[PDB]
């Protein structure tokens, strides 16, 4: 059934699983028309499909041409997501296909279930975790590849960089979600923390800076402070 | 007019005949039901006074043979039997009609209720849902499960309704996943009507039969089947106009006949609110929406 705090270690066992987040698939700017009406202009989007054990991120870029001439785009967006996830699974060798796909919003369950009827042995699951994957577009290199795309495209990343050389996938996911939670709660401050010291750089083949173990501990602490803070500034406490 | 005689009534029992019912006391001198309209299927049903558990009964058409009820003290129920000797049956019935030991099927002459509930129901199709080919009549009870329920366990005693499942490969064409899930016209018109049922009359017959088994026996899988067949029509954007018009009449009489005090268990809030207010056909069921809103506005 649903995924929550009680079965949290299931994410890091040896059954292949993918998280799917659709919150950045259909993205718009809202603006005024010459006549003083309001209109939307779409911008490029992405499906965020993540193996939480390995870090492998299957970033399917959604080019704005896919919406051309279509109606009810927020509903279509869920079915387009399900179509693309299903095509991804079918592209993978059998031994790489997931045994479970966990969607971060319950509105994806029926679209994905219908698209995966050919895979009766793949469990489609919701979660009660409030995961911060919408903040993925605050990662500069991910935002950059989405905005530059001129056609549909799939780009593969490891969202953990090389962290699994030194830490477990449980600890690497906890770090990722802390980073993304911070970026979601205050992007500017989060980004300042990550890049304040110009001597720590992001390798060309990485997403995040090359922090030592001690430096990650300082960083992680700073992100917690920010999250507790903003939570005060928000609720005045 | 035809007759369903009884050998006796050894146990106290409430007897139903179509939408009528009456109480028979233990060893009361009751010998059956006369004046039953020819031309319609009928259902004779039972609820023991000592055990309201297990409502059960028999679907039959008097044109297909001479049937009688004889209580079985071993199996503990009123059994419907067929008399092959036509002259013994005539002799047996006349005796009971002379001694006035039978209740008369009490049809009001203005009253088309039973016709309206059974318009498309045929014994031959009943016998394909309820498989027991040595008998011309069909036994149903409260606990019988459907073929679809056994897939989610004695197959001989099952209700073989047509399986409807909205998240199934039969319902969803490869490459039309979103289209076919949100507008089920393909599944209704091509898969079910043209492919399985052949025509809308057979579709409506199963729908009516599922409703009646839900109402008379509280058969839960029948109720599921009735709501699924309603929802498949209401969730199709493209339905022939004559089917929609007839559906509205069908449902209207079902809602009209439903016991007011059973609405809580026989009506699915989600299906009905969806059908009347959100579906493609939300504006196509005028009679049904009007009675639903005046009789069960709580549900909505
Ligand atoms: C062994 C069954 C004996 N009874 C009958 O044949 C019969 C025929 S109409 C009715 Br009422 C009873």
């Amino acid at each position: 059934g649903a995924m929550n705090s009680s079965n949290y270690a299931e994410l890091f066992n040896n059954d292949i699983k993918l998280f799917v987040d659709d919150t950045n698939v259909y993205r718009v700017t809202v603006h005024k028309t010459f006549e003083g009406n309001v209109a939307t202009k779409a911008i490029n989007g992405c499906i965020f499909t993540l193996n939480p054990k390995t870090g492998h991120l299957f970033l399917k870029i959604i080019h704005t041409s896919v919406w051309a001439g279509q109606k009810r785009l927020s509903q279509l967006a869920k079915w387009k997501t399900a179509e693309e996830v299903s095509a991804l699974v079918r592209s993978l060798p059998k031994e790489e296909q997931p045994k479970q796909i966990i969607v971060t919003r319950k509105a994806m369950l029926d679209p994905l279930e219908v698209h995966m009827l050919d895979f009766p042995n793949i469990a489609i699951r919701p979660t009660e975790l409030r995961l911060p994957f919408s903040a993925a577009m605050s990662i500069d290199k991910l935002s950059d590849v989405v905005m530059k795309a001129t056609e549909p495209q799939m780009v593969l990343f490891n969202i953990y960089d090389d962290w699994l050389d030194r830490i477990s996938s449980y600890t690497a996911f906890s770090r990722l979600t802390l980073l993304l939670r911070a970026l979601k709660t205050n992007e500017e401050s989060a980004k300042m923390i990550l890049l304040s010291d110009p001597t720590i750089t992001i390798k060309s083949y990485h997403l995040w800076p090359s922090f030592t173990d001690e430096q990650w501990i300082t960083i992680e602490s700073q992100m917690r402070d920010l999250i507790l803070t903003e939570y005060g500034r928000k609720y005045n406490v | 007019m035809n007759t369903v005689p009884f050998t006796s009534a050894p146990i106290e029992v409430t007897i139903g005949i179509d939408q009528y019912s009456f109480n028979v006391k233990e060893n009361q001198p009751f010998h059956g039901i006369k004046d039953i309209p020819i031309g319609h299927v009928h259902v004779i049903h039972f609820q023991h006074a000592d055990n309201s558990s297990m409502r059960y009964g028999y679907w039959f058409d008097c044109r297909m043979g001479n049937f009688y009820i004889q209580y079985d003290p071993k199996d503990g129920l009123y059994k419907m039997m067929e008399e092959r000797d036509g002259a013994k049956f005539e002799n047996i019935v006349h005796n009971f009609k002379e001694r006035q030991m039978m209740v008369s099927y009490p049809k009001i002459d203005e009253d088309d209720t039973w016709y309206n509930l059974t318009e498309f129901v045929q014994m031959d199709k009943i016998r394909k849902i309820v498989r027991k080919d040595e008998n011309q009549f069909s036994y149903v009870d409260s606990s019988m499960t459907t073929v679809q329920e056994n897939e989610l366990s004695d197959p001989a005693h099952s209700l073989n309704y047509t399986v409807i499942n909205f998240k199934s490969r039969e319902a969803i064409r490869p490459g039309h996943e979103m289209e076919d899930f949100l507008d089920k016209s393909y599944y209704l018109n091509t898969v079910m009507l043209q492919g399985i049922f052949k025509n809308s009359s057979n579709y409506f017959g199963e729908l009516q039969f599922a409703f009646l088994n839900a109402m008379f026996f509280g058969n839960y899988g029948s109720s599921l089947q009735w709501h699924a067949m309603i929802e498949l029509i209401c969730s199709s954007a493209t339905v022939p106009k004559h089917m929609l018009d007839k559906l509205d009449e069908i449902l209207y009489y079902q809602i009209k006949t439903l016991p007011e005090q059973y609405s809580d268990i026989l009506l699915n809030e989600r299906v009905w609110n969806i059908c009347l207010y959100s579906s493609f056909q939300k504006n196509s069921l005028h009679n049904t929406e009007k009675i639903m809103e005046n009789k069960y506005p709580e549900l909505l």
